């Protein structure tokens, strides 16, 4: 499992978006009896923290998730081709760093509970 | 190694500087310099540490900065219970003091 | 135009600090509660990757060093408590062939010993070092107590239990992982060009000792010098060496161990007596190759106090004697080593070394309070091979000469041994989860 | 994360419907090194038993699902108005604990288990 | 929720199918109060692993799940009778361990991530 | 027509029994152990919610009661036994001049004490009060021993343990919520049609007393009388004050702290001596501001027992000496204070007040069997300046007269105490998942 791990840390993003799985599947598994549990407690809450992220979006069970929220050139205005062939993710991550909550937000708030409850008033009709 | 005029003088309400020039190169040994107010009798306090920050409950009148060799203090707001000795360190060395007299 | 998508499986990351876990191949580190190594453990480099590494705020050492106190005392706590042993010793020389060298060093006494019967006693007697035994009284009575008595409770080492330090890995959980760098001539703190990711850091051994690391890492190429601050004299220089010097540390004596029983069940090790003569324990290096080392170390220095500066070594100015002298456990004993005539030179820009060592059975391990530990005997001769693999060297300060430098040994704070080893990891936590731009937008 | 928790408590069901991103976000995170780390534990067994619920159910990855299971008129013969406009979801809770368990058999066995069947056998024609 | 468990254990395929909520329902949950812990623990980490899998894999949420890997008579050459009507899932289990790690990178590389990718191109068409 | 729709994350709740865990900004509660708080505590508001709340069926105050005697047991575990004090004393009276009120509480003890050395033993002195002496035998041998010696170990409090106890406030674990009852005139148990739900509990400080609630919350507005039943005289009454009465409690006495080594190291924390004169330990209250709270206190008895009965206060009728005086620790010291002045009143329907306080430094918190505390003097004079802020009352059953009604101080189990502080509180669990009928189908 943990051969080719972060091995596309490096690799331009659309390069690196090819190797989703190798990172999702190493998230998951006397005081030194004890931390060491704790340690594994650790990990399960934070993979849910993010598992229950996506479910909060509509991007529940995926590894790649379109959505509804357009982008805003506030938050980025580079091009595509400067974000997927000649950018790597922790350089994206260090720029977007600063408006990632209001991204979660627009995610989270309008787009994910508005379409629920049109999904829930167009299954009545 | 680092010289210090030996006395400095001021007026009330003016400001005054004093400056510290090392003989050594500049060779980025000059990040950390601290300034200390030695009142007569007492032990020293520090005003200044590294260059330009200020220990909590300084206040802000007390300002250094910096250029190349040479390093200064600028007491701006010279009052009378500024009548004692101040020291210029880069680590071990002290300055030479200068007796800063109020007027 | 774009719309944001969601990847899950980022591989980015952040600094972290973490609780990293144990892998291993009657032991001090338990080594059962440690988790087996897996063979052929996976290293992955990570191409086009600059990270930026600080030993100096590493926090493995920190918990590699929490982790070997804590193990110790977990190692002391089933084994027999010497408390029983403050009582009043009478001391007298060891009236075997002793030579000079050794002449008041080890001495006689006598004392009353519990038994398993609270109401018996038994007249015993112990070989005990110079360096374990005080005076009770500034009179001339003979009369003699241990030295920790007044300050601390001392507790008997299991003989069962080896002081050999073996490979330990540190492992980060599931969501961490363990960045190593790679660079060769990587002087500690900055960026690093070159980067791999591990399950878990090399083999270390937590070998204990100060002023020279011993059966550590060696450098790859050229011998490195580190330091926090070069420009600051409080702290250490941590010089790894490219090429091994090789100790060879002897306990001359042949040595016995008696067995008293104290309590019901409980048993104290005494030295007993020494079979043929008496020497002093000692460590030999190769002088020649300890000049080329230094010269080596010398040349290294010189890159950051000046071509032309006199470089001069010399011995520890002060502390306590496992900082003024070279301290190490090796087969089961505990040796201070005086390296007065490892660092004696001056070297200016134009056959063996033999180190008596002093031996003490009472050692306080650290710095703890109210708690020393006796070392039993070991039975027979110690013969011991270590590789010098670097040092802790302290520069000189408030010099009134501008042109020479002056380097002594130093120690006694062990997070700068493990510090020397772990250097090269840092700990990150995995953010698997982002957003970017794209053109797919949801039905 | 904790602001706006249980808010609308006292507010009416349809309400009370659109602020579920909020009370699920509040779902996940020396004797006392051990208790503290099996609550953490117990969190996340009842976390992950509701998401079993929901995922053998057809639920999963949403927090308003619509299902096939007919309301029975015994479970409650309120009117829709006087259950999401003029009522609370604790008093719809206490009168519904008595049939919960019937609603998630039928919601378990019937509907769930047919549908996947259901499903198995036209993606086969 | 015990009863029935591993019931349809020595049942055939296709009737032992139709109870996989049964045992799905049972996966979820002084030194004896840590170790109890560990297996509490451990618990949940295999629950979260077998449904990661479910995740890289398209079955998310899902018992039964339909992919485009075709079967390989490498694998197996049995008819559907053979396997569904025939046979018990231990028996399956025992021949088909040989070739598990082969199927699940076949599930987890080429369908999901193309199909994924593929979904990707077509939300921006 | 209609069809079921799953939630999830529905705001309801059930009453629950969960381990709560703690938050808070060398001390006997840990305090390292416990989370740190997070400043500005979120706090919020149900709006038209009304919640049950049972003061008296709280799993809060059981978890602080069981927490509070571990975390005691905790802190005692790594502190110096006094096992050997177990001998015999031979103690006279004090010598010094000392006070009629004092004559014959403080003994000069004399006895035979270890040393680090097994062999040798120590003449030493030291002072005791006259409640932690035990005479050994009727007759006039002048021969006594510690009163706990016959019964149980005793162990010395560590004295870098500060005896001082801070704010801490129990938080629920996540799927958990605490509900806050906010009305103002709450009687403990009923409908709160005021709720909030808060994060954690406010900082509840867990003072250790008897009679009299110490350094307790006050009521908004008036003062609340709190029972389980008001026509039970077999349960307590809980007097919540709306304003603080001062008192101030000290120990007039300079005192010494003497250390004697009775171990390789441990040591023994003796009085030694007193500086000055000998004076007794007490406590001032105010006298109208005291009257005056007795008359707010009567006030509301009288709508539970009637407008013309006649409210009488008098003192404990018995129970040990932790129930019959009012108990507390302050500056280090355990006071032990005569409440015969507080309770001494008769109120029909139509200056200072100085308590007597006795010094004990052995102590049996609680009620444990086979363990007691050492307490080591402090030095110096201790001054202590404390709020009442509440009462423990016990009304007398089988009155004869029914036109009056007498109350008496209580107390002694401590979840009485902090009972005071968490009436306010409730557990509850969170069910997030609920199902009912909407007109959507799922397709
Ligand atoms: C640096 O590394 C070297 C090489 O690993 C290391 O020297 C080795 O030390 C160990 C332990 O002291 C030696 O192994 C011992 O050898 C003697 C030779 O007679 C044996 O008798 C010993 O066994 C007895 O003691 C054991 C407990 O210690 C018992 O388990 C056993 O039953 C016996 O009673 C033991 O095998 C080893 O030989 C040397 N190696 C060399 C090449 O000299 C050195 O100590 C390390 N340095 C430091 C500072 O740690
Ligand atoms: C109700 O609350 C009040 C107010 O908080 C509280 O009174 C306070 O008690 C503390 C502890 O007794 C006092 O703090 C001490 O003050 C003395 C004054 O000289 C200091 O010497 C003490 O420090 C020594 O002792 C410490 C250990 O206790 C050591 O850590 C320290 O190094 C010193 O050796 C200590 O600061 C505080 O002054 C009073 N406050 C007032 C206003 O009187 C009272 O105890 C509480 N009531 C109850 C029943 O708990
Ligand atoms: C240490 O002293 C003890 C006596 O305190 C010595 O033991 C005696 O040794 C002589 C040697 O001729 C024997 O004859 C005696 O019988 C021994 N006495 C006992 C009580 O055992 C011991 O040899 C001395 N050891 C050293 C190394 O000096
Ligand atoms: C308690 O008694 C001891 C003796 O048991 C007293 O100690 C002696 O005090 C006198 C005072 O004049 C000294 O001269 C002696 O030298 C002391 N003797 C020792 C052995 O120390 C002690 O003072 C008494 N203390 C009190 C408070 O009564
Ligand atoms: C690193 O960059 C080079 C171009 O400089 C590229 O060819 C190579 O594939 C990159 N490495 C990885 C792992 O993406
Ligand atoms: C983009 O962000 C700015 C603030 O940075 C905001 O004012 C603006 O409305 C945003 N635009 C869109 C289209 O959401
Ligand atoms: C977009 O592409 C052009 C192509 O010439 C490039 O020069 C420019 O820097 C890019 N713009 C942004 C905002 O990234
Ligand atoms: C966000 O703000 C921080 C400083 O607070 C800055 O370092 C960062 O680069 C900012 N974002 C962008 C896109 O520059
Ligand atoms: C015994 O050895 C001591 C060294 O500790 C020495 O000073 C003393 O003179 C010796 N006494 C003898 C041989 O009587
Ligand atoms: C042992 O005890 C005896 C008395 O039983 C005493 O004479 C002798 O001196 C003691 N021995 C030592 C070594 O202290
Ligand atoms: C390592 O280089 C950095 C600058 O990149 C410098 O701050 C540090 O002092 C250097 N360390 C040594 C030992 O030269
Ligand atoms: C030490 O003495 C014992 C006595 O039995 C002997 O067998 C052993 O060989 C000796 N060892 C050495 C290294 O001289
Ligand atoms: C150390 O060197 C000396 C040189 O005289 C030699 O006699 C001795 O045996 C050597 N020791 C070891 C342990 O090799
Ligand atoms: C150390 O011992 C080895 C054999 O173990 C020998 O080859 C080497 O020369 C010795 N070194 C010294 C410095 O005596
Ligand atoms: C040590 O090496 C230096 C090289 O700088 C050389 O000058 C010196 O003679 C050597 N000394 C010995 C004793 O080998
Ligand atoms: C260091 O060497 C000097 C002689 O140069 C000596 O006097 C001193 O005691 C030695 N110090 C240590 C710690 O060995
Ligand atoms: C140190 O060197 C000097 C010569 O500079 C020499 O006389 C002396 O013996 C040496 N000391 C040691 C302890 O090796
Ligand atoms: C010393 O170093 C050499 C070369 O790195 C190595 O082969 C040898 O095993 C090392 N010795 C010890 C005792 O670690
Ligand atoms: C409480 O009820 C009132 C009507 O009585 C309503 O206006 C208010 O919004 C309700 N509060 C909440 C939080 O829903
Ligand atoms: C509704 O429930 C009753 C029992 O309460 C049952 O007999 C009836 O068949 C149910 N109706 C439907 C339509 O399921
Ligand atoms: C349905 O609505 C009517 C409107 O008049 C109301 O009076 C009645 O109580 C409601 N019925 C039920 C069963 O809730
Ligand atoms: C379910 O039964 C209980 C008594 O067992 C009762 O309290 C509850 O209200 C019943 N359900 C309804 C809808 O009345
Ligand atoms: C066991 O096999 C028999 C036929 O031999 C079949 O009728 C029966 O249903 C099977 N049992 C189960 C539990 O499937
Ligand atoms: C089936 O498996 C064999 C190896 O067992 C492989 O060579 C063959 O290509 C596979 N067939 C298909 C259609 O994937
Ligand atoms: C398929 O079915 C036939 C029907 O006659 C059966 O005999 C045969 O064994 C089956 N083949 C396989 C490969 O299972
Ligand atoms: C897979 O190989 C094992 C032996 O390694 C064998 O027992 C098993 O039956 C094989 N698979 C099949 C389908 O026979
Ligand atoms: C000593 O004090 C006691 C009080 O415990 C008293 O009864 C007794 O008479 C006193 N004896 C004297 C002064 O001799
Ligand atoms: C202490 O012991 C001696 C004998 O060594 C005895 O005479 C004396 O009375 C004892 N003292 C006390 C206070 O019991
Ligand atoms: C609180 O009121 C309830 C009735 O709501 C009653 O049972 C209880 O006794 C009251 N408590 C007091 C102290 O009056
Ligand atoms: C207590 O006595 C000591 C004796 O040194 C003195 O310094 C101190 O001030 C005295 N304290 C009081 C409160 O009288
Ligand atoms: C208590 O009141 C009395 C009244 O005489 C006074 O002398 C004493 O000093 C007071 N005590 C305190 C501690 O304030
Ligand atoms: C208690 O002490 C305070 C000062 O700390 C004083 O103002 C107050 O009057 C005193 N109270 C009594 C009842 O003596
Ligand atoms: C106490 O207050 C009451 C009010 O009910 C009053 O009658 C009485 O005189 C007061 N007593 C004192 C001593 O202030
Ligand atoms: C209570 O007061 C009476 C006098 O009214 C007294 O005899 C009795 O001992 C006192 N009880 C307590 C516990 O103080
Ligand atoms: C109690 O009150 C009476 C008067 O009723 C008074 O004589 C007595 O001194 C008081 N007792 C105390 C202990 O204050
Ligand atoms: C006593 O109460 C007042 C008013 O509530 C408060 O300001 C003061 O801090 C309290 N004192 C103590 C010691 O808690």
């Amino acid at each position: 499992v943990f051969l080719g791990f972060l091995g596309a840390a490096g690799s331009t993003m659309g390069a690196a978006s090819m190797t989703l799985t190798v990172q999702a599947r190493n998230l998951l598994s006397t005081v030194w009896g004890i931390k060491q549990l704790q340690a594994r407690v650790l990990a399960v809450e934070r993979y849910l923290r993010d598992q229950q992220l996506l479910g909060i979006w509509g991007c529940s069970g995926k590894l790649i998730c379109c959505t509804n929220v357009p982008w805003n050139s506030s938050w980025s205005n580079r091009n595509l081709s400067e974000i997927w062939d000649n950018m790597t993710w922790l350089q994206w991550d260090k720029e977007i760093s600063n408006y990632t909550q209001i991204i979660y937000g627009l995610l989270e708030e309008s787009q994910n509970q508005q379409e629920k409850n049109e999904q829930d008033l167009l299954a009545l009709d | 190694a680092l010289t210090q005029p030996p006395s400095a003088s001021g007026s009330p309400g003016q400001s005054v500087t004093i400056s510290c020039t090392g003989t050594s190169s500049d060779v980025g040994g000059y990040n950390y310099v601290s300034w200390y107010q030695q009142h007569p009798g007492k032990a020293p306090k520090v005003i200044i540490y590294e260059v330009s920050k200020r220990p909590s409950g300084v206040p802000d009148r007390f300002s250094g900065s910096k250029s190349g060799n040479t390093a200064s203090l600028t007491v701006s707001g010279l009052q009378a219970d500024d009548e004692a000795d101040y020291y210029c360190s880069s680590y071990e060395v002290f300055g030479t003091g200068t007796k800063v007299t109020v007027l | 135009n774009l719309w944001v998508t969601v990847y899950y499986g980022v591989p980015v990351w952040k600094d972290a600090e973490t609780t990293l876990f144990c892998a291993s191949d009657h032991n001090v580190w338990a080594t059962h509660a440690c988790v087996p190594t897996d063979p052929n453990p996976q290293e992955i480099h990570l191409e086009n990757v600059t990270e930026e590494f600080n030993m100096w705020k590493n926090n493995m050492v920190e918990q590699m060093h929490t982790d070997i106190i804590s193990l110790w005392d977990q190692s002391l706590k089933p084994c027999v408590k010497l408390t029983p042993l403050c009582v009043t010793l009478q001391c007298t020389n060891v009236t075997n062939n002793i030579t000079d060298d050794m002449r008041g060093e080890l001495k006689n006494c006598s004392f009353n010993m519990t038994t398993e019967l609270r109401d018996k006693r038994q007249k015993v007697h112990a070989l005990f070092y110079k360096l374990d035994i005080v005076p009770i009284n500034e009179n001339q009575n003979t009369s003699y107590r241990l030295i920790n008595c007044n300050t601390a409770a001392i507790t008997q080492a299991c003989p069962k239990v080896s002081f050999e330090p073996i490979p330990i890995h540190y492992c980060a959980p599931a969501g961490f992982a363990i960045l190593k760098c790679k660079d060769k001539k990587f002087n500690g703190t900055g960026p690093c060009p070159s980067v791999s990711t591990v399950q878990c850091t090399h083999g270390i051994k937590p070998v204990v000792s100060t002023q020279l690391l011993l059966n550590g890492s060696l450098a790859e190429e050229e011998v490195m010098i580190r330091s926090k601050d070069i420009r600051n004299n409080a702290k250490n220089i941590l010089v790894q060496f490219n090429t091994p010097v090789q100790i060879n540390c002897t306990r001359p004596n042949n040595n016995t161990r008696k067995s008293i029983r104290i309590g019901p069940g409980q048993w104290f090790y005494a030295t007993g007596d020494i079979i043929g003569d008496i020497r002093q324990a000692h460590c030999n290096v190769s002088k020649a190759t300890w000049n080329e080392t230094l010269g080596k170390v010398v040349k290294q220095l010189r890159k950051h106090f000046g071509n032309n500066t006199i470089i001069r070594f010399a011995n520890s100015s002060g502390g306590d004697l496992e900082v003024t002298t070279h301290s190490f456990n090796c087969g089961g004993e505990f040796f201070y080593c005086d390296t007065s005539g490892l660092f004696n030179s001056t070297w200016i820009s134009n056959d063996s070394i033999t180190l008596p060592c002093r031996i003490k059975q009472i050692i306080n391990m650290w710095q703890r309070i109210g708690q020393a530990m006796y070392a039993p005997p070991i039975q027979g001769v110690i013969r011991c091979v270590s590789n010098i693999t670097g040092l802790i060297l302290t520069r000189d300060g408030g010099s009134t000469d501008s042109t020479t430098e002056t380097f002594r040994p130093s120690g006694g704070d062990m997070r700068d041994n493990w510090r020397s080893e772990l250097y090269k990891y840092k700990v990150v936590k995995i953010e698997p989860l982002g957003v970017a731009p794209t053109r797919c937008k949801r039905r």
